[PDB]
């Protein structure tokens, strides 16, 4: 039995144009534990993203937080993508900055 | 207030790829504070919180002793229960186990846990009489009464009403400047037409630690809880937490509405209106 | 602290 991942994109902060900031996707109620989440900037993935240690809840789902530092501004667009074995195809997750 | 001290470990067979991948993480509350990977360098466990590098080499290498021999357990086991279940070697299987222990305010032992998944569902665990086992299925009965055999439960209470709480208060103490504050939670309210006729009421909840929270929605000063979009609490990364409520609402009747935000950092629970 | 003394086999 596998269970889809619960997906969450957003600011450590709310967004400011031009203030330097963290982008995180959480990622969680998901199993099994082997994933793949990449942060993107207009389609292009971010080379530089890391992780916490995969932990889980009482349910003995996994959750993850993946993030990176970066500057918000007017141009941007960023996405998380999730590829996980109970999806067909990745995920896309657009970040909306009041979610 | 009560605190927890919880030890994750997850074992990931991954057949004709080597050994499994073993990953321990260990927290205090809602605080991350060690980890051991077995993919890693080091093989050792690793400080993963500020208050816990001060742990001098006679604890660090007792708690890689320690996560080096329950990662060798599990690995065995990961074996044996693809043979209770008769299973194949070709696919991937996951054991989990987590143990730990709740103190009071008064620093005493509130409970103690050990409960143990395979591929995400329970296993075996260890009632909170600390003495006894409940197995899910055929395949844990087996494991129970070799535990019962071995008195592992013994074994088990006596870390779980030493040892642990003992630590935990050692933490607790220690890393209090971060473990023992709480950070009241910043909230603001943001308003989004929808259409000419609904709008949208969002309460957030940034900044707070622990990630307790209650937020809530009244109309009128009667509870909306139905008609509430949450979102799961979620970690800003900077170790403190994130959250939203919010309604939908006709325009023109924002003003009827009110977020209600209880947390253990607040003098008194606050009240948000648009 | 974690224990030392728990493992044991399934």
């Amino acid at each position: 039995i596998q269970r889809t991942p619960k997906i969450q994109v957003y600011s450590r902060h709310p967004a400011e144009n031009g203030k330097s900031n963290f982008l995180n996707c959480y990622v969680s109620g998901f199993h099994p534990s082997d994933i793949e989440v990449d942060l993107l900037k207009n389609g292009e993935r971010i080379e530089k993203v890391e992780h916490s240690d995969l932990s889980f809840s009482k349910d003995w789902s996994f959750y993850l937080l993946y993030y990176t530092e970066f500057t918000p501004t007017e141009k941007d667009e960023y996405a998380c993508r999730v590829n996980h074995v109970t999806l067909s195809q990745p995920k896309i997750v657009k970040w909306d900055r009041d979610m | 207030g009560s605190h927890s001290m919880r030890y994750f470990y997850t074992s990931v067979s991954r057949p004709g790829r080597g050994e499994p991948r073993f990953i321990a993480v260990g927290y205090v509350d809602d605080t991350q504070f060690v980890r051991f990977d077995s993919d890693a360098a080091s093989q050792r466990m690793e400080p993963r919180a500020p208050w816990i590098e001060q742990e001098g080499p006679e604890y660090w290498d007792q708690e890689t002793r320690n996560v080096k021999a329950q990662s060798q357990t599990d690995r065995v086991d990961l074996g044996t229960l693809r043979g209770y279940y008769n299973q194949s070697e070709d696919g991937s299987h996951t054991i989990q186990i987590m143990y730990g222990c709740d103190v009071g305010p008064d620093g005493r032992f509130l409970r103690g846990y050990r409960q143990d998944a395979y591929d995400g569902k329970d296993y075996i665990a260890l009632n909170e009489d600390l003495r006894s086992w409940t197995a899910a299925d055929m395949a844990a009965q087996i494991t129970k009464r070799k535990w019962e055999a071995a008195h592992a439960a013994e074994q088990q209470r006596a870390y779980l009403e030493g040892r642990c709480v003992e630590w935990l208060r050692r933490y607790l103490e220690n890393g209090k400047e971060t473990l023992q504050r709480t950070d009241p939670p910043k909230t603001h309210m943001t308003h989004h037409p929808i259409s000419d006729h609904e709008a949208t009421l969002r309460c957030w909840a940034l900044g707070f630690y622990p990630a307790e929270i209650t937020l809530t929605w009244q109309r009128d000063g009667e509870d909306q809880t139905q008609d509430t979009e949450l979102v799961e609490t979620r970690p800003a990364g900077d170790g403190t937490f994130q959250k939203w409520a919010a309604v939908v609402v006709p325009s023109g009747e924002e003003q009827r509405y009110t977020c209600h935000v209880q947390h253990e950092g607040l003098p008194k629970p606050l009240t948000l209106r648009w | 602290s974690s224990c030392s003394s728990c493992p044991l086999s399934k």
